[PDB]
Formats: C-alpha cells, sequence, structure tokens
C-alpha cells in the first residue's frame, strides 16, 4: 500500500519508467507537481503510442486531496483504499476509455 | 504566481490534431509542460517542451471532442510548475 508510491516524480519520468517495464496496466503513484498536496495515477495502457512495436500510451489521473480526503464523485480515506477500489473495476479515464490497475511498479 | 503564459491559441487543427501556440511569460522558462484531456475527464497526457520553444503539436484525438489544454511553466529552480493557462478546444 506504500511500494506503488514514488513521491516527487514528474510524469515524463513515470511514463519512461513504465514504457521501460513495458507490460499494460503497470501503475504508481506520485505526487503532482502542478498541484501541491494532489497526486497523479500514472498507468501504462495497453494501446501503442503509434504503430506496431512502439511504446505503448502511459495515462496520468488526477487524484484531488482536500480536508484529508481524496478523489479522483466519492472519496477516501487514503491512497491506498483509492487505488484499491479502482484495481476492481478501473477508471474512466476518458469518454468510454478506461485504464486499469492491475500490476505495482515497485 | 502570476508569470504564467500570458496567450494559448489553436494556430491549425485537423479533425485529429491540434497545433497550440503561447506567448512565453514575463520570467525566464527552462522547460514548458503541457496536458490535455477530454473535458470533464480525470485522465490526461502530458509532455514537455524545451524554454526555447513556443508551440507544440497535439495528436491522436478524436474528431468532435472538446479537449482542454493546459500549458506550464517549468523552472529547475522551483519544486512545482508555475501557474497554468488552460482552453477547451473541439475537434
Amino acid at each position: 500500500s506504500e511500494r506503488w508510491y514514488h513521491g516527487h516524480m514528474s510524469g515524463g519520468q513515470a511514463e519512461t519508467l513504465l514504457q521501460a517495464k513495458g507490460e499494460p496496466w503497470t501503475f504508481l503513484v506520485r505526487e503532482s507537481l502542478s498541484q501541491p498536496g494532489d497526486f497523479v495515477l500514472s498507468v501504462l495502457s495497453d494501446q501503442p503510442k503509434a504503430g506496431p512495436g512502439s511504446p505503448l500510451r502511459v495515462t496520468h489521473i488526477k487524484v484531488m486531496c482536500e480536508g484529508g480526503r481524496y478523489t479522483v464523485l466519492e472519496t477516501f480515506d487514503s491512497l491506498t483504499d483509492l487505488v484499491e477500489h479502482f484495481k476492481k473495476t478501473g477508471i474512466e479515464e476518458a469518454s468510454g476509455a478506461f485504464v486499469y490497475l492491475r500490476q505495482p511498479y515497485y | 504566481v502570476s508569470s504564467v503564459p500570458t496567450k494559448l491559441e489553436v494556430v491549425a487543427a485537423t479533425p485529429t490534431s491540434l497545433l497550440i501556440s503561447w506567448d512565453a511569460p514575463a520570467v525566464t522558462v527552462d522547460y514548458y509542460v503541457i496536458t490535455y484531456g477530454e473535458t470533464g475527464y480525470p485522465g490526461y497526457q502530458e509532455f514537455e517542451v524545451p524554454g526555447s520553444k513556443s508551440t507544440a503539436t497535439i495528436s491522436g484525438l478524436k474528431p468532435g471532442v472538446d479537449y482542454t489544454i493546459t500549458v506550464y511553466a517549468g523552472f529547475t529552480d522551483q519544486y512545482y510548475y508555475g501557474s497554468p493557462i488552460s482552453i477547451n478546444y473541439r475537434t
């Protein structure tokens, strides 16, 4: 519940980290460098960025945090309870586009 | 933080792509960060751009969809990015 968290890490470094270890639905949590106090769910999709062989598309999801609650709707006591909940069914990253949390990036 | 990119326009668009241009803020910028995603949804894509560049091309969008395009100033000095400017464009 803490080893998928990587703290102060940029979105581009997450992408590099997840694309190299290139298995779909590999995720990690990092704090947002755009909004302090919030966090970002960085997930490696199964969709290639371009043609065959190209790296897989990395998707970032804002997770807002105020009043000690966490939300991406419903809220959660901790980042763990958030990650645990969306691991079941996924996150609708865009209209009809879902990402899934299968493998944590340690 | 006030020193935020002062304008952000779509200079040319195809149904699946955009060519955005911003104007540099008053302060020297090391790099710009740009996010984009569908308005109302929590997912976004991200890519960085050297501080000498004021235009970027966003590709792979779905036609007739409102996307939210955001630019941040990046400084090696600062822990966090600068204040953002963001627009909404329909492909």
